[PDB]
């Protein structure tokens, strides 16, 4: 899964 | 109640991993009218990004059950409910997080900056609608997603340095919204190396506060360039 | 609707909507038929998840309360917030106590479903005594204490010290002497007279018994770890 | 803290 801003 | 007493509740909650409650306290906030603080923005963004995220996840559960049970099987049907009621209350959460960017966030917000943390804000919550949205919708909802996106995308290219957290992380995002949504990966790992490479030139000119939270964003561009090509 | 019910439950599980879960459980239970071990488990998971939640928050609420100056005039806003995660955990430990007290005690057919479900009483009014105080306190810890002792007889009569509802019922039992009536002595004799006792006849379990009576025998260990030191 | 069974 890709990363997206936390 | 007041707004001093709704970020002192709101902050309680965070500790608490209550986010309902904080989504609560920061909804009303905004409600009030006035412009976020960048504190009040974030606390805002991380509420809802956890309301949210636990139906995300959710749904990728029940989702994933459901493409593995077979069309013929009489359980389907119990999945495929189960299913549209998480996806039913997903898009209740994105509808209000829209409704306070339009109403409010977004019309007020008077400064490059907080725009287009706004509207990176918009595309991530019509994103997250395209991730469960079939047919017809699902055109018009990445058209959304992406039409917050490129806004947010050109007036950071404008008014923003290459190594903002806020500018990172747009493009992070953006780059997900290539790779996952339009499944075009090659964009997607152009758009975040584009970015990663136009912030490392300027890095060390920053603080080592700045330099922190630049850095954060720029592996995790790092990590999905590293995972898209492979 | 049993089978929907089930099927929904994990369902649910799997998606960690434990309310959900929880409410699946809490119809099933109501039918009036006794569950199986299967839905016991599906019934204390997803109530055991609903309350931790509260729990955890109430530490952290309390514990920003005790940092508070007595004197601070936000201090009343931390109170009226613990308040309220308190009322959550106090309707749904009543939940699970009316059904145990109306259904799954009344209709335990063999002391194993029996031990299960006094030590469920005693886990969730030992839940209401962490956040209680006063008369209140004393009532809650007397009525957790007596579902521990109950279950513990029977599980001393009719099970072996290897059988892991024995020993997690040991094991709350010695947190509930730790934790409740605070007497780290008792609490550890408990736990390592259960541990002890539960060696000798390990080679007689199963695969899901070993794993699940072993895994308990760990948290006794690690307790009497903490404990001792 | 102490452990409780994981039930
Ligand atoms: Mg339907
Ligand atoms: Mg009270």
């Amino acid at each position: 899964r890709s990363s997206s801003m936390a | 109640m007041e707004k001093t007493e709704l970020i002192q509740k709101a902050k309680l909650a965070e500790q608490a991993e209550r986010y309902d409650d904080m989504a609560t306290c920061m909804k009303a906030v905004t409600e009030q009218g006035a412009e976020l603080s960048n504190e009040e923005r974030n606390l805002l963004s991380v509420a809802y990004k956890n309301v949210v995220g636990g139906r995300r996840s959710a749904w990728r559960v029940i989702s994933s059950i459901e493409q593995k049970t077979d069309t013929s099987d009489k359980k389907l049907q119990l999945i495929k409910d189960y299913r549209e009621k998480v996806e039913s209350e997903l898009r209740s959460i994105c509808t209000t997080v829209l409704e306070l960017l339009d109403k409010y966030l977004i019309a007020n917000a008077t400064n490059p900056e907080s725009k287009v943390f706004y509207l990176k804000m918009k595309g991530d919550y019509f994103r997250y609608l395209a991730e469960v949205a079939c047919g017809d919708d699902r055109k018009q909802t990445i058209d959304n997603s992406q039409g917050a996106y490129q806004e947010a995308f050109d007036i950071s290219k404008k008014e923003m340095q290459p190594t903002h957290p806020i500018r990172l992380g747009l493009a992070l995002n953006f780059s997900v919204f290539y790779y996952e949504i339009l499944n075009n990966p090659e964009l997607a790992c152009t758009l975040a190396k584009t970015a990663f490479d136009e912030a490392i030139a300027e890095l060390d000119t920053l603080n080592e506060d700045s330099y922190k939270d630049s850095t954060l964003i720029m592996q995790l561009l790092r990590d999905n360039l590293t995972l898209w090509t492979s």
